[PDB]
């Protein structure tokens, strides 16, 4: 649903 | 200065205890006064840096958000006047909001940054700039909006060219950096093929040097890799 | 005081706000400018009050559990002495969390239970000091526990007693009141049996007046009468 | 698991 970020 | 009384290693057994504790405001000041205190952080003290200010500021960006979303549609044809209360509490979330990325951009250049020659770290310590000059730019509207955006893109870029230089294309630092640095193209930069090409070459370059691996290194590198496989699968 | 120059209705409406974003802090300081505006709160401004404060302890007392247990377990027998960090930590967590319960019961008691005149206001602030009372209780070890444990008494045995003869047993602020005052006698006051034959009679009772209610009054007491069967079937 | 409070 949301784009990942790390 | 709040912290300065504070042994340094006390500040990190009560960043640990924080973490424990769900308290991420707590956890990100006493990793401000474990830095403030001039030494290098370990590998382990950059994380706890990283992970206290990730927590602090995605709460901050997911309630910008939402009060945003609300704000648009308040500004909708047909809409009803309901005053300025969204605009001034969004902004007042903002205006923390950039206040946190200040002082994490901050500790960065105060001097994290400077004293940082090893890959591992100072390839870290890029990553978190561009992050900071990020959610900057997801918040900014005006006349050094594009400032902000290529701050973002050039602490990225220095990074990824010390991470393809000096670290093996599985290192978790160097994935994560691309994962973000494609997160930065595809929102920010307004270039989603550069955001699905960095993550796709990222990605592809990372496989093919998994064999490499022990069984734990293996486990952690592909953790990332599927967040870049996420990241494809929604984008294309 | 810092909400002062802000208009009564416009921090209603940042709490709201602030309730959509959870942030459940801001949400908390917007309710207590509004209180402070020195008039009566209506029954959603109410609800808005105690969702505030019940967050932002509940995430305190969460906290404070989970370093309590760290304390504990450091010491024990066969345990590394690792010093004062997590007993001061704790300490920090639990002087933040008394200090909310103080804030908490200082609105109470100037001005909102003196001008409370109607059942539900009334019970519902006596309600809410003896909750906050319970949670100082939960964390006091010294020479005013007696006296902590036995203000929440008194808190809940005035409003059970309004609520018993102005409310119908149904009513969903008599449920919620009941339901902690049997947690209260459990864990607090040493009185599983009590505790038990509280939550047990008040369902029973509850059960026997549903036929009076709307489909929607239904749903909002049977909602509550659950959390009283979840006790009972967890101390039984 | 925990009891219930409201
Ligand atoms: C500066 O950007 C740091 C960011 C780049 C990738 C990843 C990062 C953060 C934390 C500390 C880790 C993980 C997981 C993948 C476990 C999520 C955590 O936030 C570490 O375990 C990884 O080794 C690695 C350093
Ligand atoms: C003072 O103690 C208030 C507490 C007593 C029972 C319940 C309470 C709080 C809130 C505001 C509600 C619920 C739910 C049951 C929906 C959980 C919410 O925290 C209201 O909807 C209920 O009508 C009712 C007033
Ligand atoms: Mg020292
Ligand atoms: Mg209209
Ligand atoms: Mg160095
Ligand atoms: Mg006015
Ligand atoms: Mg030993
Ligand atoms: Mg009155």
């Amino acid at each position: 649903k949301r784009r990942k970020s790390v | 200065g709040a912290m300065g009384s504070m042994e340094r290693a006390s500040l990190i057994q009560k960043a640990k205890l924080a973490e424990q504790a769900e308290r991420y405001e707590d956890m990100a000041a006493f990793m401000k006064g474990a830095v403030e205190k001039g030494e290098e952080l370990s590998n382990e003290e950059r994380n706890l840096l990283s992970v206290a200010y990730k927590n602090v500021v995605g709460g901050q960006r997911a309630a910008w958000r939402v009060l945003s979303s609300i704000e648009q549609k308040s500004n909708e044809e047909g809409s009803e006047e309901k005053g300025p209360e969204v605009r001034e509490y969004r902004e007042k979330v903002e205006t923390e909001l950039q206040g946190v990325c200040d002082t994490v951009l901050g500790l960065l250049d105060s001097h994290l940054i400077k004293e940082a020659g090893d890959a591992e770290s100072r390839v870290f310590y890029l990553k978190m700039k561009g992050d900071y000059y990020r959610y900057l730019a997801e918040v900014a509207t005006g006349d050094d909006k594009k400032r902000i955006i290529d701050s973002a893109r050039s602490a990225y870029q220095e990074a990824m060219d010390i991470s393809k230089k000096e670290m093996p294309p599985t290192h978790p630092i160097r994935l994560g950096l691309a994962l973000n640095f494609s997160v930065f193209h595809y929102e920010i930069a307004n270039s989603p093929e550069e955001a699905i090409s960095l993550a796709k070459t990222t990605f592809d370059e990372a496989m093919a040097d998994l064999h490499t691996l022990s069984e734990d290194s293996y486990k952690d590198s592909t953790l990332i890799m599927q967040l870049l496989r996420d990241n494809l699968t929604l984008w294309t």
